[PDB]
RNA sequence: UUAACCAUUGUAGGCCUAAAAGCAGCCACCAAUAAAGAAAGCGUUCAAGCUCAACAUAAAAUCAAAAUUCCAUAAUUUA
RNA sequence: CUCUUGGAUCAGGACAUCCCAAUGGUGUAGAAGCUAUUAAUGGUUCGUUUGUUCAACGAUUAAAGUCCUACGUGAUCUGAGUUCAGACCGGAGCAAUCCAGGUCGGUUUCUAUCUAUUUACGAUUUCUCCCAGUACGAAAGGACAAGAGAAAUAGAGCCACCUUACAAAUAAGCGCUCUCAACUUAAUUUAUGAAUAAAAUCUAAAUAAAAUAUAUACGUACACCCUCUAACCUAGAGAAGGUUA
């Protein structure tokens, strides 16, 4: 049910995930909403990513 | 998907899977493959000229 | 749609509205004092 | 392709072009979007320590089939109102300037053969 | 059929309209004797002012 | 301290101001009426005209929490 | 009282926007203009010094924007000056010499060890015609939007022709061809409607719509599992890759 998560306060609108790819002009902003429409998952992995040790096990 | 092939050559200096896989077709080999996109009404079966 | 600091009614038709997270002041009767803040 | 700096001939009867001159007269300015100037496109002339508008009317550089190619660059003195400063002209001009988007048929009045 | 441009605005004077298989020429007194185009259509070859100009040729400078 | 309803008159008060009439001034600033300032504003060449305050009728109730590419991840209540 | 910058080449980025785009107000009739909001998309020319204390002039353009990046950039290149060894004038010093004064001439080399980097994409602008000499306006004058055609630059390719070479079967441009879609928005403008007794209100109330530049929801391209003595090749530095009565 990763699709049907919840937000308090305005998040949904106020979150900006950030990547580059890595080229001039490959800086993109997106925010928690859109990043919802085109992935359904992509939040609730990112938030576990975080929470892991900085190290190669975390991987 | 669909793959369509061209311009028979010769079987002599090939790998043998290329060889089987034709086989099986009962064709000659084709020097180049490549793949198109159709619809299910379009679909056409394997082994059917074109012109 | 001057943008000012304070916005200040200006006629007695004047009238205030908060639209899209912002404080205007409209009058219909002059369309010199629309504002923005 | 005439160009700036461009030498060319005064295809007209005028005197300002007949008039023999120590110096002929050379482009100052292409009227286009790039500076190469072909059949149909004005320029900007310094003669006699003057300038004046003209429009050229052949040139020595290939072009598509079918279409004649001179031995000379040859130009037609215009006015700044667009009325030719000359009257007439004598020499060969080629009929690709009736059709070509622009204004050519006050020259085309004066002009008595056409190649 | 298509359509037809007019030309001669920028100048005050003379207007030329060119149709498919007719061409119009609008001009003031003045400017129509200068150029005299009824000579030159009429008299093909046979022009005053034609017969004025001529030819050029030089061995050297001199 | 307010949101509702309104407006008659002595006369257009003098004053070189044509006229400056509540309103340019300029001094006075009084009158009737339940209730009406020789008027708190607009606006008229001056006048007209629009308002305010009045007439009844209602109701509510001070300061403070810029130039390479965003930058831990997240979270409002268990003594 | 005094005393490092230019240019070439290739550009990365900011928005405090010059042009192209969407809008509000006007002392906005039309056409021109003046002012303000939103947006970084790609672009932003060619020549020249008689006078001008960090200026000017000619011809154009839709426009010839303001800035940051140890002058962005000299182990990629180059011109002045910092600045000397020679020599002259002008002003000083008895002289040797001197000057934040004039001028002419005048020497910096690099074989790349490490990091980093070297194989696709879905376009911008201008002009003519048409609407129409219409709308508007007393006249003078003079447009929207919608539709059509031409170009120019940018990107990607190609050789039937033309042109230039090898006085070779090929390579090139001065020759020829092709270039498109918007799920997701901002300034703004409408519709229904409470707080607030309405015929109020676009709504950091619950709702329904339209509307820049952007972009990747959506497509194209790619996909194969691979024999190899050797020879050949429109494939190539090597290796790799393609072809074999
Ligand atoms: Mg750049
Ligand atoms: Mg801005
Ligand atoms: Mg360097
Ligand atoms: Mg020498
Ligand atoms: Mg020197
Ligand atoms: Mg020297
Ligand atoms: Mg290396
Ligand atoms: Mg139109
Ligand atoms: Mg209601
Ligand atoms: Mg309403
Ligand atoms: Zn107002």
């Amino acid at each position: 049910n990763t699709r049907h998560i919840a937000f308090s306060g305005n998040k949904w609108e106020q979150k900006v995930y950030s990547s580059h790819t890595g080229y001039p002009g490959g800086f993109r902003q997106v925010t928690a909403a859109q990043l919802h429409r085109k992935d359904p998952v992509a939040i609730v992995k990112l938030a576990i990513y975080g929470m892991l040790p900085k190290n190669l096990h975390r991987r | 998907a669909l793959t369509v092939g061209g311009k028979t050559v010769s079987r002599f200096y090939k790998p043998d899977s290329r060889l089987e896989f034709y086989r099986d077709l009962g064709l000659p080999p084709k020097q180049i493959h490549k793949i198109f996109h159709v619809t299910d009404n379009a679909v056409i079966k394997p082994g059917t000229p074109l012109y | 749609f001057k943008t000012k600091g304070v916005i200040k009614k200006r006629c007695k038709d004047c009238y205030k509205v908060k639209r899209r997270g912002r404080w205007f002041i409209l009058c219909k009767t002059n369309p010199k004092h629309k504002q923005r803040q | 392709a005439v160009q700036k700096m461009t030498r060319v001939r005064v295809v007209d009867n005028s005197a300002l072009g007949s008039t023999p001159y120590h110096r002929p007269p050379r482009c100052i300015h292409v009227y286009n979007k790039s500076g190469v100037g072909k059949v149909g496109d004005q320029i900007l002339l310094a003669i006699r320590g003057q300038k004046k508008k003209a429009l050229i009317v052949g040139h020595r550089m290939p072009g598509s089939r079918m279409t004649p190619k001179f031995d000379s660059n040859n130009v037609v003195l215009i006015e700044d109102n667009g009325n030719p400063v000359g009257t007439r002209i004598k020499i060969p001009i080629p009929t690709s300037l009736r059709r070509r988007e622009g204004e050519y048929s006050k020259v085309l009045a004066i002009a008595q053969n056409f190649v | 059929d298509p359509y037809v441009k007019i030309e001669g605005k920028d100048a005050d004077d003379w207007l030329c309209v060119d149709f498919g298989s007719m061409v119009i020429h609008l001009m003031l007194p003045e400017t129509r004797e200068t150029y005299e185009l009824e000579k030159l259509w009429t008299l093909r070859s046979f022009d005053d002012q034609l017969a004025q100009i001529a030819a050029e040729t030089l061995p050297e400078d001199f």
